């Protein structure tokens, strides 16, 4: 998983040396900014069901077609799977935003995610209309202070860019 | 058979753009030749080769 | 706040139209149908400390576990405001069935319940029962079909009203739920 | 949250239950109207007041805080329950000491005036109150009384008319609401105090004077709710509204852009392939553009003569 | 919205207890005035374009400035409105005349109908003078019965009562 | 108790027919453009025809399903499957069920005579049960092409 | 609340320095500039009523869905309200134009009336349109521009004042959008 | 481009050998099967025209969003830009069916599809669309005799089974 701590460490032992002061200030820079995203990822554990209903509901609030036939959202069962990947990415985006590093995001969400998702005709641009819901809904000064708000914002702006 | 008895879609309550018109073929010459059979004009328009058979049956 | 008439308005001026023959006529069964309606709610409200206790004590005898050291019940001030919030829920049913029309009930009690009893620990199932044996037990009484009481009225058909009353006691259990 | 909403909402209500006796309201407390003037006018004066407490900055909402809470502490005494409401709920606290302050009829208008002495310790202690809102020249923006020209006349009005509300009231009451405002002025009456309770004491009227907090949180916590009164609207409904481009407004993919194309090159190949050519379905748009709108005023009556230019 | 049942209902709720025989009372009364006002609004939902026709007609014979210059409705379209308005008034009228109290006509055309006109430089006085002829030219009997004229009449009396 | 009542509904809703079926359909087609653009299911004339066969057909089976009373008449082996023969030639079914729902609304506007338009003449009574009926059959079939 | 005056104090104050010349040199030629302002805001207070009937008038003839049934302009009230709003507007730009700084109109409106709108249904596009108009409204009577009311003062160049007006409605017509 | 002569060269080739009686055998089946195939190029090349015009309008029949908002399908350009790519895939099955093997229609049209689709916000469900439309609108046994057909057929799997 590609973090501070993880790509100083691989690339010393790469190298082959002693970690020097470098990655020492690699991490004390971790160690400043991992206040304001942890404070990110508490508030996100806090309400992150209010986040699956207006996410998937915008979602299908723009979309309205995956309802109407048998392609992607012809149960409520498959909407009830649209709701869990939602789910499932804003846990990733908790996990990467705790480990603060686009690592548990890329390897287990974007990592090979485009063979699946052509391969079961899930268009992305349900998922994109879902997030760029959830980044117009970005309560900054009364919600997520100023910092915290802004490491959500770039790594939901990481995940769009993986998508598209 | 398909006929409707009680029914009219109006066509004036569309929105503007949505009511398109084509024609099959736009000459005179050729929607009639000299001779009486033809693909477009008249009767005559049954007598074309193909569409002999149906593609309903699959119900 | 809307009742029967308020409902007629209101759709009448989103249509903006004026309000005409049959609405009216509409209407005209709920003013003939009057009597029924002002007898049915003075029989609801001559049985409220009745339904009630009968209704939250047959509530704990379906389910013991509420009374069972650790549940909502399970103290004395608890079975207080139990028997209290029982008493408001029959209480805006009784303004509904006068009203005709459940806007009231919507909005005094109906909106915002059950996020307050998720933040309290109210069990949904137990006040859905409740609210279950008040519908029986008060559709019994708008028959007049109570076991223990039989008082006298003349004789007329109101099951069309009963499926009324019914109808907001199914949306106060279907709004717990 | 909501929760805290609803709990402040049924608070106020059993708080406002009060006063209204067994139906008759008692217009000594519930009438509010005064004229037909400032009936109307004090649904702007409580909007107008709800709105400026939202304006309070961000650093009030909290010292607002830890006041109603001391405050809703002090409120039940021991009551372990009601103290873990004050903590866990707090608009349900905020609406109970209001609501308490409410159902005692402790406050200073519905107070009579039969010394000077009184009143003059009133004034007193309403420029304390006066000190503490505006802080510095600057007039602070929880004072609120005009939110356009000609309001805060109907509550100079409002106001003194309230002041005759307080004389009609049966001396039971007024007996009650000054050995009840004693007892509420020793409750919260920051620590023991013999020259406040003294003081107290003499005068009634000054333990009807004591202002314990504010709402600022309260409304913080609800925002718009007694406004809009029950018409939160869904995502979906809110989405597909009015408000579509500017409730979500990046969520477009890929807007189309038309270039600037000069008239003279036509700048390479292009196909219509499109049912109606666009200069013909242009003209068509064009003529079908806007029906006259006929009136039925003007409609055509039985009889008529055409007017003549 | 003001009615019989509404003002018992928020009574006995403001008293908070179940409805006494008194609001029994009340809406008892409320079903025997009922079937006079629904008659009043039947007519009214009959004949309502000749009384607005009338009332409109004769509030521009009373007052010839309106179509002046430039200070009130001159034009073709400031007429329509005045059309239009009179039309809302009687629709408020048959609203408030089927409810039964004067809550819907309030709410909907009192409420802030001074600050409005005031600002648009609306005369009240010639909104007075339509509605004054509309009730001076009633007949209580010809057209309908005298009680349904009698509560047409008061509503009609309390929105010139309110307007000025 | 019902008889010249429940016939007089059936007759309000027949004898209203033309208007219903060419109402909802025109509604269906001014709802989205595409229906009427070339390539679309409804943009040769005989697929328009049978559009309007179609709609005829609803209403009338639903019309068949008021005198009977019960709902039993209104289903079994043609209407059942629909949905079977919808998806096997193409046809769009938001767009139908969008159509059995505008017939569903005016067919109450005119049993409850509250379509502003049509005022025939009949002493008043209460109809609702009636109209539950009517709209429990719309939304019975309505189910049933999605 | 802070004007130039407490802007050049507060950013003086972020860096800790004294306030030197240059910055007051800035402010100096505010002073000068002093007595156009003064009579840019006796146009825009002396034309009050007048701008806002104008405006909210032109807003809905531009867009006259408002007064249809069921828009937000659709009721006496709703237009008190309306024409209310649009006069709260056009008081604290008035307020900004005295101050010289937009801190004022940040503190009192700008801060909380978007989410207000959105929870209430106003068209925030409608609000933009008539806070456009009162726009050009207002910078046609700060140039003395307007074609029924042409009052005498002496010739003198005011675009940038005119700017800076024009920079107060666009904030706020970007706020609320 | 993959062709019978191509492999069997290139295998030849990688052999490093003289072309034996194996590869002359597999440009004999080239020379045998070349007919049937070839008849159906000329019938694509005869009536390619409507074939855009009842691809196309089935494409937009089937979705209708795409002509809805910003997202592709905005202007009619971007639909002279759909009948246009829809025009270059069914030259390219001109092209591979004369070829024999799917070699230009993979190296033109398939090979690096998929981040250019993804990039752009285009769904390849409507390509789908179109070609199933095709591939229903197949008329064998009085337009394309049978194995004319077939091939037809067989190439247009090629295009479907590439995309989705
Ligand atoms: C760890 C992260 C993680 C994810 C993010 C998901 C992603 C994901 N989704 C699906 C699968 C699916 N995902 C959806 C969801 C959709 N329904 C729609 O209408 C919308 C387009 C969309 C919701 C916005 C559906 C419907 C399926 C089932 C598709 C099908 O079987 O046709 C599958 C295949 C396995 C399965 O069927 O569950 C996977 C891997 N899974 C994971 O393990
Ligand atoms: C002010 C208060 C007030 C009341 C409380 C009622 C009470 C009341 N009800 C009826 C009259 C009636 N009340 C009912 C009601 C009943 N139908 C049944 O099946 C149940 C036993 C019961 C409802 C629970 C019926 C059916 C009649 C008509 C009886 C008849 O004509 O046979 C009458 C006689 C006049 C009439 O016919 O309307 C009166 C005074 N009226 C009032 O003015
Ligand atoms: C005109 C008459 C008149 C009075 C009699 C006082 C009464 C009074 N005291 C306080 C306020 C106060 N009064 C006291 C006094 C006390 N400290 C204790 O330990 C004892 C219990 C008690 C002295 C015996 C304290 C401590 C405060 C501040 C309380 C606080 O902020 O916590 C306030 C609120 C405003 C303020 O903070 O000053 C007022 C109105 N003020 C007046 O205008
Ligand atoms: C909904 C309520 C409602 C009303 C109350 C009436 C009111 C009314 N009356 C008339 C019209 C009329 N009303 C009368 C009545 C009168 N004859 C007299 O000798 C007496 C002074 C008076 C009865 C007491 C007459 C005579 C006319 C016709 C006047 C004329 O044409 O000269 C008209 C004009 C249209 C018409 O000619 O019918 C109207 C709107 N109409 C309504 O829709
Ligand atoms: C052969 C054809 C044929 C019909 C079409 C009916 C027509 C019909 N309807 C009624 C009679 C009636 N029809 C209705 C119907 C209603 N009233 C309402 O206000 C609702 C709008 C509507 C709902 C369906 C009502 C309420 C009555 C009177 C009550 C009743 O007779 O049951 C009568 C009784 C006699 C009369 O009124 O003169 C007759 C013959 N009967 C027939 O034999
Ligand atoms: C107490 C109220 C009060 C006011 C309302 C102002 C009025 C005022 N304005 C100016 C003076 C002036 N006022 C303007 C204003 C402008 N000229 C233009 O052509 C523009 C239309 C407009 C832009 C705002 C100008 C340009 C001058 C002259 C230049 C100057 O004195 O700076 C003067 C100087 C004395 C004089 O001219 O006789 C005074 C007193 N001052 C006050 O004390
Ligand atoms: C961890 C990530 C995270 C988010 C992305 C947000 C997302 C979010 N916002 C709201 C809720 C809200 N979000 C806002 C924010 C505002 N609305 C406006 O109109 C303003 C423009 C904007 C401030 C700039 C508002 C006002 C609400 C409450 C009402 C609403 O839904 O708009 C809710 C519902 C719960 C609540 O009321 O708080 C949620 C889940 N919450 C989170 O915890
Ligand atoms: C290059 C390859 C190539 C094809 C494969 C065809 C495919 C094709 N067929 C038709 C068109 C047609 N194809 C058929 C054929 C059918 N009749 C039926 O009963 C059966 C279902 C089916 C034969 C098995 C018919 C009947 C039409 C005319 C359809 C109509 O006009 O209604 C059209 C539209 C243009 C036209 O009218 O000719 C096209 C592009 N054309 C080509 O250029
Ligand atoms: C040699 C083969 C070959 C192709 C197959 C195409 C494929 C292709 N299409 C586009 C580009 C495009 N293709 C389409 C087509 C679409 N419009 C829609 O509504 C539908 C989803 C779809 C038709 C079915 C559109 C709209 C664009 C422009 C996209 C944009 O700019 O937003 C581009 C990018 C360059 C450009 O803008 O033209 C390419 C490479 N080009 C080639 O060279
Ligand atoms: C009682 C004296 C007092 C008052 C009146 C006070 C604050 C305050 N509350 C006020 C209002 C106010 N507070 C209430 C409280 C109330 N409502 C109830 O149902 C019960 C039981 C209440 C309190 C006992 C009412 C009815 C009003 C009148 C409505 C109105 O006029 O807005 C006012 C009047 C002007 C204003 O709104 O500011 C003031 C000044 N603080 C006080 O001590
Ligand atoms: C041992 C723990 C226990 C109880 C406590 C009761 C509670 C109880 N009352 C019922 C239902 C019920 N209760 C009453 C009211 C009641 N009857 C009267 O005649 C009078 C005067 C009353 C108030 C004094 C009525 C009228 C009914 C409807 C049945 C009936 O006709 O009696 C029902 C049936 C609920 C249902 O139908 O789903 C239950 C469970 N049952 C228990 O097991
Ligand atoms: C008897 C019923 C009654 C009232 C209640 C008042 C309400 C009131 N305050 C006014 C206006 C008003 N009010 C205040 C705020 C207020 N003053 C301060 O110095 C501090 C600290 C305040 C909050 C505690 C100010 C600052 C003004 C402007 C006048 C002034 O300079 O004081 C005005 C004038 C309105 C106008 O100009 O149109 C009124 C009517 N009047 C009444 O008749
Ligand atoms: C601009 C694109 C457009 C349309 C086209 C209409 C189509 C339309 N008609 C409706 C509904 C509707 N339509 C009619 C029939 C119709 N009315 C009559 O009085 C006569 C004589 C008719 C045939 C000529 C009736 C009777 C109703 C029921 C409502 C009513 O009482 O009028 C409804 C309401 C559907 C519902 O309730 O769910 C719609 C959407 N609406 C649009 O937005
Ligand atoms: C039919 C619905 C309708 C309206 C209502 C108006 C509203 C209107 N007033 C304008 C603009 C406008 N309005 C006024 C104010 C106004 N003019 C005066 O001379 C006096 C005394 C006034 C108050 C009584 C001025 C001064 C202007 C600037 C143009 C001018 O020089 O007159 C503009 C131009 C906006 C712009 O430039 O972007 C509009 C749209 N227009 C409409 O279509």
């Amino acid at each position: 998983m590609k973090s501070v701590i993880t790509t100083t460490i691989s690339a010393a032992d790469a190298a082959g040396r002693f970690p020097s002061s470098s990655d020492l200030e690699s991490i004390q820079g971790n160690i400043q900014r991992a206040s304001a995203r942890l404070e990110a990822a508490e508030k996100l554990s806090g309400n992150h069901e209010a986040v699956v209903k207006e996410a998937g509901d915008a979602c299908f609030a723009k979309y309205s077609y995956l309802k109407n036939s048998g392609e992607a959202g012809d149960s409520q069962e498959k909407i009830n799977k649209c709701y869990r990947d939602v789910d499932h990415y804003m846990r990733l985006i908790n996990y990467s935003l705790v480990v603060g590093g686009t690592g548990p995001l890329d390897e287990w969400g974007i990592a090979g995610s485009r063979e699946v998702y052509r391969t079961l005709n899930l268009p992305g641009s349900a998922y994109i209309a879902s997030f760029t819901f959830t980044r117009d809904r970005l309560c900054v000064p009364r919600d997520m202070s100023s910092q915290a708000g802004v490491e959500f914002v770039a790594a939901l702006d990481y995940v769009i860019n993986s998508l598209s | 058979i398909a006929n409707p008895d009680v029914s009219s879609v109006d066509y004036q309550l569309m929105p503007p753009g949505s009511v398109i018109v084509q024609p099959d073929e736009v000459s005179a010459a050729k929607m009639l030749p000299v001779s009486g059979m033809s693909k477009h004009i008249g009767k005559t328009k049954r007598l074309v080769e193909g569409d002999g058979l149906s593609d309903y049956s699959r119900l | 706040m809307l009742d029967a008439f308020s409902r007629v308005v209101v759709n009448s001026d989103s249509k903006a139209a004026y309000v005409g023959g049959s609405d009216l006529q509409s209407l005209k069964t709920f003013i003939s149908d009057g009597n029924k309606r002002l007898d049915a709610v003075n029989c609801i409200v001559s049985n409220a400390s009745c339904i009630v206790s009968d209704a939250i004590s047959g509530m704990i005898c379906e389910n013991p576990g509420l009374i069972a050291p650790g549940g909502n019940c399970y103290t004395n001030r608890r079975m207080a405001a139990c028997l209290r919030d029982g008493e408001i829920i029959l209480r805006y049913v009784s303004y509904a069935l006068l009203a005709g029309d459940s806007s009231v009930l919507d909005d005094r009690c109906l909106n915002g319940l059950k996020e307050t009893y998720i933040a309290l620990g109210v069990p949904t199932a137990s006040t859905s029962r409740a609210v279950s044996i008040m519908k029986a037990a008060s559709t019994a009484f708008i028959m007049n079909t109570a076991s223990g009481r039989k008082i006298e009225i003349a004789a007329g058909d109101c099951q069309a009203l009963q499926s009324e009353a019914a109808a907001y006691f199914d949306k106060v259990g279907s709004a717990v739920d | 949250s909501a929760a805290d909403k609803y709990m402040a909402r049924t608070v106020t209500r059993t708080a406002k239950s009060a006063a209204a006796g067994f139906g008759v309201y008692t217009p000594q407390c519930t009438e509010a109207s005064g004229g037909a003037n400032t009936a109307e006018a004090t649904r702007l004066a409580v909007l107008a007041a709800d709105f400026r407490l939202r304006q309070a900055p961000l650093g009030a909402r909290f010292a607002d805080l830890y006041e109603t809470r001391r405050a809703a502490v002090i409120q039940a005494c021991n009551s372990s329950a009601e103290e873990g409401y004050a903590t866990s709920f707090p608009s349900r606290a905020a609406a109970s000491v209001a609501g308490r302050a409410e159902g005692l009829r402790a406050c200073s208008r519905y107070f009579p005036q039969k010394p000077p002495v009184e009143e003059y310790m009133a004034a007193c202690v309403d420029r304390q109150y006066k000190q503490m809102r505006v802080h510095g020249g600057v007039y602070s923006t929880l004072c609120a009384d005009g939110r356009s020209a000609g309001d805060a006349d109907t509550a100079r009005i409002a106001a003194l008319g309230a002041r005759f509300r307080a004389q009609h009231l049966s001396k039971s009451q007024q007996t009650q609401m000054r050995y009840n405002a004693m007892s509420e002025a020793r409750m919260l009456a920051r620590g023991l105090c013999t020259y406040e309770e003294a003081q107290f004491n003499a005068y009634p009227k000054m333990a009807g004077m004591m202002r314990y907090g504010t709402g600022v949180y309260a409304a913080s916590v609800r925002g718009p709710e007694l406004v809009v009164g029950n018409k939160s609207m869904t995502v979906a409904e809110q989405v597909n509204g009015v408000n579509a481009e500017s409730y979500w407004p990046s969520s477009k993919v890929r807007p189309a852009v038309a270039r600037g194309t000069s008239p003279w090159m036509g700048l390479g190949v292009v196909k219509s392939y499109a049912a109606m050519s666009e200069a013909a379905m242009a003209y068509g748009i064009e003529q079908q553009s806007k029906p006259y709108v006929p009136q039925k005023y003007e409609g055509w009556s039985s009889g008529w003569k055409p007017k003549s230019s």
